[PDB]
């Protein structure tokens, strides 16, 4: 509840910039996001991780 | 284990003498003396980011 | 519609030709979607980023804390760990400016 | 005219109450049909079917309002069961006004329920200030309760005139509308942390306080810092009141607190 | 790190019995979970919305993230509310008098 | 045009033109409140020896353990979230000093206020020159309280949109105790005015805003339409004031009601004035009784 009620009463003059690690419905709550304030978000998503572990 | 023992000596005598000298600060630095750390929240913070430092 | 995925390759196709002027350079190489996302914040635009490594999601918020002391603003880092919150603390401090 | 149809109430033993009522309910139903009048007349049919048609289209038209209504909202009757307790205690008086003993809550930080009613029901404001500063570590201890036999005459009495406030609230906690049990809102309140805090405040050295209690002293200090805050949120509240009793003997323990380990932090702090 | 080793591992150690591998499948290889919502209610939200008064807590309420799955769509809501509305109009009002007096409850 | 020159009239005592007794409890100072064995003072009382001695003419007012005496006429005293009308009087190098009607002075700070431009472009010392020129000497704001200093000082701030500079109209200045405390402080009555019910006695009538900060000057002349309603709330409101009326916002929609027979100009005697608050009196208890 925490993050939400800043999300909600943060002001429409700040250009948020979350940083997940891949959640998988990414593409509908930055669409929440964008409808809650009148702004425009981009979405990122890549695969490959370097590194492979095992 | 000099280097060790130098960062040690410029974090830990920063303070007063009657807490320079715990019985937490003696048992980690200690087993930290070997190579060894044990970090959780139920440690004083000073002690707590020593082990980061060192890591 | 306010949501718009970019694909993983097609928006870029160079990187140095705009932004002529420079920016916080990187001693090893910026990545696709690095540069995919300074090109979008340059426009103070909104950024979601969804990878695995760490530090490499790290570039774009140092991108960020390096342009508001070109525009005099202020930033804010959230971490909901102890841990980590003095880390980026450290690790900005002996790197630039104060934190 | 249909086959013998088996009783849903007898036949099936289905000795539902609803069951039997709906099935006379039908029975009569049946036969006040039976004696119809629109039946007979020359369009039934199609008024009827024009009168089917506006119910439709007015359960549509009622149930869309209702999805764009502030009733459809989830937890809003838990809302106003959190406002009807807020209001039974003397906080709010008539919708919407708040009173002076609702302004005192507002300027706190954590256990304003518990804190502002033991600010008005005089059982600590008469007590010495490294007293009252062992008393209210019982809020935020947050370790297992038990007490020591040995401590004073007074503190096995000052520990339950809290508890009678924690029987006070609960109850009309749970009477309001609320699905938490009086018994578990007083398993919050715990007393581990009561008698260290007392000569750590009394100014003994933390060699032997470290060595007698018997809990790793990592997080005393941060239930110092937490006490603390409330020491110094409740100067607020007896400025507002306007009771310099209470509000010197808080100035008193925040200055018997301010120790020089707490503020030691990190190391490059300068 | 970003390349700033080999290889990295990641050791499980069971230690007191087999670990009940049908649920290690479903922690290993699984989709993480959905950004589901949390949203709850305390004496500190309300005392602190009602003494400042700019929002109200019935705005926060629905303006939240667990209600969105009902209100993504209300301007269609009540765009299909008033389309319907307009429809009424449209009908002539059935016949109530003469033998037909008993139709509204005929039809109840 | 015949410049009455009237006589003065004497007073008639006891208030007995409608009768009543009150049930309450009253103190002078030097009256010893109860002494029962635990009590809090308040404020409007003081403690010598095991006695609650009252330092104020008042009612005590007690909840639950406290025993306070309630003056009757006082000034302002400042809480948290509490609408305020004030006037800048001094113009200094990172504030202003606004009179509010209080014991001391209270401070707008600059980090505090809705700049030129209303939106995220810079805050640095560029500013602080021409600080001191838009916001100038002598002019009206609306703001609200932030907190409370260690002196009974108050911080005021201008963090939202309603706030900010106000334009043209008239001001009533009242005692800080007839204003009903409410939740919305902010009214738009439907006669064609507004008004601002300072919680410290600060009265702001001006004319609706048309359609839809001190940006906008917009000096230009208001109909005469507005004028007479402005007259009239000022009129009525000073009749209220008067004699006993606590001001909000039914009070003052069915005194202009009741205010409509007769002239603007002709309502400044004593006596019209009485069958006005009268009248308004009975319609209150005619409709919540």
């Amino acid at each position: 509840v925490v993050w939400e009620e800043v999300l909600i009463m943060l002001p429409d003059h700040v250009s948020i910039i979350l940083l997940s690690a891949t959640v998988p419905n990414a593409l509908e709550f930055a669409d929440w996001i964008g409808r809650l304030k009148r702004r425009q978000i981009y979405v990122i998503s890549t695969v490959t991780r370097p590194v492979p572990l095992e | 284990k000099s280097e060790i023992h130098l960062f040690l000596q410029r974090c830990l005598a920063r303070l007063r003498g009657s807490d320079r000298q715990l019985p937490q600060v003696l048992h980690m630095s200690e087993l930290l003396n070997r190579g060894l750390g044990v970090h959780h929240s139920g440690i004083l913070p000073i002690l707590k980011e020593i082990v980061e430092m060192l890591f | 519609q306010w949501a718009i995925p970019v694909d993983a390759t097609s928006p870029v196709g160079d990187f140095y030709r705009l932004i002529p002027q420079p920016a916080f350079q990187w001693a090893f190489e910026p990545d696709v979607f690095q540069k995919q996302a300074i090109l979008h914040l340059e426009r103070h635009d909104s950024v979601f980023v969804a990878a695995h490594t760490s530090a490499g999601k790290t570039v774009v918020a140092e991108y960020a804390i390096a342009l508001a002391q070109k525009h005099m603003t202020r930033t804010i880092y959230t971490s909901p760990i102890k841990a980590l919150s003095n880390q980026k603390f450290r690790d900005f401090r002996n790197t630039f400016g104060d934190v | 005219a249909g086959p013998p149809t088996l009783d849903p109430v007898n036949d099936l033993q289905l000795k539902d109450m609803s069951v039997v009522e709906g099935g006379l309910r039908a029975r009569k139903l049946e036969e006040l049909i039976q004696g119809a009048q629109c039946v007979h007349s020359p369009r039934f049919p199609a008024q009827y079917l024009k009168l089917r048609e506006r119910m439709q289209i007015q359960k549509e038209m009622e149930r869309l309002r209702f999805l764009l209504s502030d009733q459809s909202l989830l937890l809003l009757p838990e809302y106003h069961q959190r406002v009807e307790v807020l209001r039974t205690l003397g906080y709010v008086d008539e919708a919407g006004t708040v009173k002076l003993a609702g302004r005192v809550a507002c300027a706190m930080s954590s256990h304003e329920l518990l804190l502002t009613e033991l600010m008005f029901d005089n059982a600590l404001s008469t007590l010495r200030p490294e007293e009252i500063a062992a008393l209210l570590s019982g809020l935020v201890c947050q370790s297992p309760g038990d007490a020591g036999d040995q401590l004073p005459n007074t503190l096995k009495q000052g520990i339950e005139r809290v508890r009678a406030v924690a029987k006070r609230i609960g109850e009309v906690q749970v009477a309001c509308g609320l699905n938490q049990t009086v018994e578990e809102f007083v398993g919050e309140l715990n007393f581990g942390l009561v008698e260290v805090v007392y000569e750590w405040a009394r100014g003994m050295p933390f060699s032997e306080l470290a060595g007698l209690s018997g809990t790793p002293e990592g997080l005393v200090v941060r239930c110092i810092q937490r006490l603390a805050e409330m020491c110094r949120s409740l100067r607020g509240a007896a400025r507002l009141v306007g009771e310099p009793v209470l509000g010197a003997k808080m100035e008193t323990a925040a200055t018997l607190l301010r120790r020089d380990i707490v503020f030691a932090a990190s190391l490059y702090t300068q | 790190r970003r390349g700033l080793d080999p290889t990295g591992t990641v050791i499980l150690l069971c230690k007191g019995r087999v670990p009940e591998m049908a649920d290690l499948h479903r922690m290993m290889m699984g989709k993480p979970s959905q950004l589901q919502s949390q949203f709850r209610l305390t004496y500190t939200m309300i005392l602190n919305l009602l003494r400042v008064d700019a929002l109200r807590v019935e705005d926060m309420m629905k303006r939240s993230f667990s209600e969105f799955p009902s209100r993504k769509d209300s301007k269609a809501h009540e765009q299909a509310l008033a389309e319907l509305t307009k429809r009424l109009g449209a009908l002539e009002e059935p016949d109530m008098t003469g033998q037909l007096v008993d139709l509204p409850e005929y039809y109840s | 045009m015949a410049m009455e020159m009237r006589l003065p009239v004497a007073r008639k005592p006891l208030s007995e033109r409608l009768g009543r007794d009150t049930k309450k409890h009253l103190v002078v100072p030097g009256d010893t409140i109860t002494t029962d064995t635990g009590f809090m003072r308040g404020h409007g009382t003081y403690m010598g020896e095991e006695k609650l001695i009252a330092s104020v003419a008042g009612s005590v007012e007690r909840v639950n353990k406290l025993i306070c005496v309630k003056a009757l006429k006082t000034r302002y005293i400042g809480e948290v979230g509490d609408i305020v009308v004030g006037r800048i009087t001094e113009v200094q190098q990172k504030r202003w000093k606004v009179e509010t009607n209080s014991r001391l002075d209270s401070v707008l700070l600059l980090s505090s206020m809705n700049l030129p431009g209303g939106e995220l472009r810079r805050r640095s010392a560029e500013d602080e020159l021409a600080m001191r020129g838009f916001l100038q000497e002598g002019d009206l704001i609306s703001a609200e309280v932030q907190a409370v200093f260690s002196d009974g000082a108050v911080s005021l701030h201008t963090r939202s949109l309603k706030y900010g500079k106000l334009g043209q109209g008239v001001l009533v200045q009242v005692s800080p105790s007839l204003v009903k405390r409410q939740k919305t402080h902010f009214h738009d009555l439907p006669c064609g005015a507004s008004v601002i019910l300072g919680n410290n006695g600060f009265i702001w009538i001006y004319p609706t805003p048309e359609h839809k900060g001190g940006f906008i000057a917009n000096l230009e002349p208001v109909s005469l339409a507005d004028r007479e309603v402005i007259s009239r709330l000022r009129n009525c409101i000073i009749s209220l004031v008067t004699q006993r009326m606590m001001l909000y916002d039914t009070s003052i929609l069915y005194c202009y009601e009741a205010s409509l027979p007769h002239q603007i100009k002709d309502i400044l005697k004593p006596e019209i004035m009485e069958e006005i608050v009268m009248e308004t009196r009975q319609r209150l208890l005619e409709q919540e009784g």
